[PDB]
């Protein structure tokens, strides 16, 4: 009866609910700068060649 | 004065419960849930729906008779 | 007073839910207001300040303000003098009063345009369909001194001679300046003017849909965890 | 020695939200009471911003609002949060009233009567907020109220002149409409604490209409996590209407400025007043039309007296369920008629639907409950 | 220049020709007698509404 990989770190960090009181602060990363994969790479792909920083090399260093 | 030890009188009733960590949070979901939400739809469809059908027929008669009272004039438009 | 003609749906390049505006078609459409008009229309809510970063950099922008001459205030050892565009200036009105306005146009004042597509029931599809929809007055419609028959107008009798035709203008990078191309660019203008928050509104709406695609299935399974005690309970009656 | 049962401030919170006995079969229709408390708080922390940058006069009102969407930083998001947040308040209010009408919650007499006062106060507040931006719909909508407010036979002509700032359309009109709009949302916040103190004497009703004292559960954690999930689904719908179509609920003619310049192509208010504008417009008398406007909201107070059924709710009453949904379809008709011009098919329809709204509540509903009483052999 | 040629083939649609022909059938009805104010703004609205629908479906490809 080998279990699955849901014993994540339950015996290591999550038992004594020390994590739960401060996940607004401590467990808070991986979801602003790791989501450069998110909206900005999607939004500029639907609007390729239409934003200002696409038509930009045409009008500096002239 | 409405607190839990002072509510009502009860005799001869037994309840059994399981811990939330001992059970799966998603049991039968499409096996039980889809046949359940279909007979709930059948039980209430003859009470709720026939009023909103009569609103639809009055809305279509009211917008179509508005136009051919106004500037839609094929044949009543002579001397 | 009989019926009205409503504008059709044109497939604009900003019509979609995550679509930006074309920032080359605002530059071409600013000059359809600047050099083909402002002889009737004021646009008293947009400046030469708000054009930077949308369709011009800040030089190429001040030079269009140091081209018109408007009256500044007074200065001592003198009186009311002239000093042109100080980088933050609204667009110049043509008429000194509504008294002199409608006398120049046979009893009608052409309105301001800085909110004109937000103020009509067609958006920027209405402005396009009226600029390029002129006809001749049909049989029986005896119109007076100042009435040109436009079927996309309330009352069929706008006091507007047609303002644009083939090559009233030529653009800065080279573009065939036909009449529909003139009107399409000025209707990509006057929508950015009414709604300058357009592209910021849709990019912020994309991060909202991705964060609530995380929070919502996770609050729901937390609710599902507490309520499973009551959903699994059994009852028995032994009198 | 349990601190949440003995501290003087903590034990008030514990009896109200934590250890409160609640029925176990409460549905999602009981979510909209805490949603109304979220919408009222949100309209206060957003009306802060707008009244800061504001000037209310006949010469500058239309431009004081256009200054915020362009020049004032984060002003386009906060303005359309406020205009759509008031449409969200009114959809959460009509669901809330229709719940208590369907399940017989009006038998809680003191809680129901404070509710009818709350329905009048938010309706009069939002009327005095749409007059503030000063466009065509602000002018011609305000100047049909005073035609029926000067129709009061004795005091009415000096009543409207006392609230118009002193004469007519002028600078000080929007100093008494704006005063009657800054301060009325705070009488609502005090009337809501009294509203819940009367409900605490009995607890909540439930969808079966039977008392549930043998099957109570604590409020925490079962309905604290269920009210948080329902509030998250409300913020998703509100931010979609703000960030993807912020002018869907609105009128373009209120972007045309206010002036007695020219008669507008139409006159219509926001969507949540269209049922009331359709009723008074179908009465050709400015005194009979102002009486049937107040009689369309204060008719809710007669609902405890008109009850003739032996059961409380409508869960086991199939003939009464048909009449409840005929009343909902009658209010959809009045919302459509109230945005139509006054022409041939929309006068005979708009005045027969004004009759049927009063015929269902007063006559058809008490007779049908008696017929269902006889069929169950009581 | 692209509009004046896109508008040309949009008239030979069968939904647009029978909106055109009884516009011109009523032309010799107004200038015939003196006892009339039978205008031709109804007959021309159905022409322009049937025509400008198909123009919007095709005009924006030939632009920008
Ligand atoms: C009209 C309505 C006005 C309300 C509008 C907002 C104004 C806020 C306000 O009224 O402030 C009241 C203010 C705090 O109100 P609150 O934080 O909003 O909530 C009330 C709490 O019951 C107040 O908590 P407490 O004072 O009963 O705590 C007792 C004590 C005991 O707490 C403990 O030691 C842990 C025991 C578990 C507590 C579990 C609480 C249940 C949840 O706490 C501590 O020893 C340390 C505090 C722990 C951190 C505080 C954050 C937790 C809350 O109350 C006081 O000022 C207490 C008087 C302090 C004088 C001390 C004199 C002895 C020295
Ligand atoms: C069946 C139909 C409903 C039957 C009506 C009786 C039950 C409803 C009720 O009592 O609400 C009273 C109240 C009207 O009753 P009332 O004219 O004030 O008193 C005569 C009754 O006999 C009621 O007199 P009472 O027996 O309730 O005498 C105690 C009275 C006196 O106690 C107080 O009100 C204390 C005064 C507050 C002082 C703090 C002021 C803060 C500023 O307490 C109240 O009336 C408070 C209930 C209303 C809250 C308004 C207070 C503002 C907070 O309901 C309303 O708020 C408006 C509804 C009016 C139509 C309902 C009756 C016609 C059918
Ligand atoms: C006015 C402008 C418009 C206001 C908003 C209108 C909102 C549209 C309402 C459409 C929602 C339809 C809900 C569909 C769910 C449904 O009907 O299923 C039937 C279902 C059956 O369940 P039970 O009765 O418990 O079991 C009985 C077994 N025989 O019925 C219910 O869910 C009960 C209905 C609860 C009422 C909740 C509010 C309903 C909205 C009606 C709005 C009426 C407003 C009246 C207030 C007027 C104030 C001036
Ligand atoms: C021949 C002078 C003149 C020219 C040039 C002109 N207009 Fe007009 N237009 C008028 C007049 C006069 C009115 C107001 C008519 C009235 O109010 O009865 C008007 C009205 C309008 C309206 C309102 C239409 C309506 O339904 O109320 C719009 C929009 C408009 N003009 C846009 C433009 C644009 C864009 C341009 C630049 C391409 C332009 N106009 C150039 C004369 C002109
Ligand atoms: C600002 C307005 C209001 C607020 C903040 C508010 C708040 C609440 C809350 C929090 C509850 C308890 C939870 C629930 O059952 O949803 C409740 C219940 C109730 N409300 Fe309101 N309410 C408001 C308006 C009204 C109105 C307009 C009415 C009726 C005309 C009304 C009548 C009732 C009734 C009868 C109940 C008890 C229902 C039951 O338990 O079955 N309230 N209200
Ligand atoms: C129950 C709460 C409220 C409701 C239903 C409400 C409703 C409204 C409505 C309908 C408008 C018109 C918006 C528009 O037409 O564009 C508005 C704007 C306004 N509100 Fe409120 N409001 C509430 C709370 C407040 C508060 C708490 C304040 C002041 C602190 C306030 C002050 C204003 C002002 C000054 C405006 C004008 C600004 C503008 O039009 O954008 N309101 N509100
Ligand atoms: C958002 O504001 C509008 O919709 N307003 O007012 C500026 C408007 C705008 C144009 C035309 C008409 C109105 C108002 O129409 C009605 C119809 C009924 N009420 C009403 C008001 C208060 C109370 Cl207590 C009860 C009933 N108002």
């Amino acid at each position: 009866a080998a279990p699955t990989l849901t014993a994540r770190l339950y015996s290591l960090l999550f038992r004594r609910t020390s994590t739960f009181a401060l996940t607004i602060a401590v467990g808070a990363l991986f979801f602003e700068r790791a989501f450069d994969q998110g909206a900005d790479a999607i939004y500029e792909h639907i609007n390729q060649g239409k934003l200002w920083k696409h038509i930009k090399h045409k009008y500096e260093n002239k | 004065g409405r607190e839990f030890g002072h509510l009502t009188r009860m005799r001869h009733v037994i309840t059994y419960s399981l811990s939330p960590f001992e059970q799966r949070a998603f049991p039968h979901y499409f096996t039980k849930g889809i046949p359940n939400v279909l007979r709930r739809t059948r039980a209430c469809i003859l009470r709720v729906a026939p009023p909103f059908v009569v609103f639809y027929l009055v809305y279509t008669w009211g917008t179509q008779e508005f136009e051919k009272s106004k500037r839609k004039n094929p044949a009543a438009y002579e001397n | 007073t009989d019926l009205e003609l409503h504008a059709p749906s044109y497939p604009w390049s900003h019509r979609g839910l995550l679509s930006s505006l074309d920032h080359t078609s605002i530059r071409r459409g600013f000059q359809v207001y600047k050099q083909v008009c402002s002889s009737c229309h004021s646009m008293d809510y947009v400046a030469y300040r708000h054009l930077v970063g949308v369709c011009y950099t800040e030089e190429e922008a001040k030079a269009l303000a140091e081209e018109v001459e408007v009256q500044d205030g007074p200065n001592e050892d003198g009186e009311m003098f002239m000093r042109p565009g100080k980088l933050s200036d609204y667009f110049p009105k043509p008429y000194p009063n509504p008294e002199a306005a409608r006398a120049a146009n046979n009893g009608a004042l052409p309105p301001d345009l800085s909110y004109i597509v937000r103020a009509r029931h067609g958006g920027e599809d209405y402005v396009f369909s009226l600029l390029t929809g002129y006809c001749e007055p049909p049989t029986g419609v005896s119109l007076r001194e100042g009435l040109y028959f436009n079927p996309y107008f309330p009352g069929q009798a706008i006091a507007m001679a047609p303002p644009i035709y083939n090559e009233v203008l030529e653009f800065d990078d080279g573009t065939p300046a036909t009449m529909s191309q003139v009107a399409k660019d000025v209707c990509t203008f006057l929508r950015w003017a009414s709604e300058p928050e357009h592209d910021h509104r849709k990019r912020m709406g994309l991060k909202m849909l991705m964060m609530m695609g995380l929070l919502l299935p996770l609050v729901y399974a937390m609710k599902r965890h507490k309520w499973s005690v009551l959903k699994s309970r059994k009852l028995a009656y032994r009198p | 020695t349990n601190i949440r049962k003995s501290h003087p401030l903590m034990k008030i919170i514990n009896n109200a939200f934590i250890d409160l006995p609640a029925p176990s079969n409460i549905s999602s229709w009981w979510n909209f009471g805490s949603l109304l408390g979220i919408c009222l708080i949100l309209q206060i922390l957003t009306g802060l911003f707008l009244a800061m940058h504001y000037t209310s006069d006949t010469t500058t009102a239309f431009s004081s609002v256009t200054h915020i969407c362009r020049d004032v930083n984060y002003g386009w998001v906060i303005r359309y949060l406020h205009a759509n947040g008031a449409s969200m308040f009114f959809i959460c209010l009509f669901i809330h009233v229709g719940r208590g009408l369907y399940y017989g919650s009006y038998m809680f007499l003191e809680t129901w009567n404070i509710g009818v006062v709350l329905l009048f106060t938010v309706m009069a507040t939002a009327f005095m907020g749409y007059v503030l931006p000063w466009g065509q719909m602000s002018f011609w909508g305000a100047t049909v109220i005073t035609n029926l407010l000067s129709a009061i036979p004795y005091i009415g002509t000096d009543l409207v002149e006392w609230i118009w700032g002193g004469f007519s359309v002028d600078k000080a009109t929007l100093t008494r409409f704006f005063a009657f709009h800054f301060i009325l949302p705070f009488i609502i916040t005090a009337l809501a604490a009294v509203h819940l103190l009367f409900l605490h004497e009995t607890g909540s009703n439930n969808p079966t209409g039977i008392s549930s004292d043998m099957d109570k559960i604590p409020f925490h954690p079962y309905y604290t996590i269920k009210d948080i999930l329902g509030a998250l689904f409300m913020m998703l719908i509100l931010l979609i209407l703000v960030l993807f179509s912020p002018d869907l609920l609105g009128d373009p003619d209120n972007y045309t400025p206010a002036n007695p310049l020219n008669t507008p192509p139409h006159i219509k208010p926001e969507w949540y007043f269209l049922f009331a504008y359709a009723i008074l417009r179908s009465i050709p008398n400015k005194l009979g039309g102002v009486l049937a406007l107040v009689a369309s909201i204060l008719i809710l107070i007669l609902m405890p007296m008109l009850h003739t059924s032996k059961q409380r709710s409508m869960m086991f009453r199939p003939l009464s369920q048909c009449l409840f949904w005929m009343l909902v379809a009658d209010l959809i008709t009045l919302t459509w008629i109230g945005g139509q011009p006054v022409e041939h098919p929309f006068i005979i329809i708009g005045q027969l639907a004004s009759i049927l709204y009063f015929l269902i509540i007063l006559v058809l509903m008490p007779i049908t409950s008696i017929i269902e009483n006889n069929l169950l052999k009581w | 220049d692209p509009l004046t040629t896109v508008r040309e083939q949009c008239e030979q649609i069968e939904k647009c020709i029978k909106a055109r022909e009884r516009l011109e059938l009523c032309d010799q009805r107004v200038s015939s007698r003196s006892q009339t104010e039978e205008d031709c703004t109804e007959e021309l609205f159905d022409f322009l509404h049937a025509r400008d629908h198909c123009v919007a479906h095709k005009l924006f490809n030939s632009l920008k």
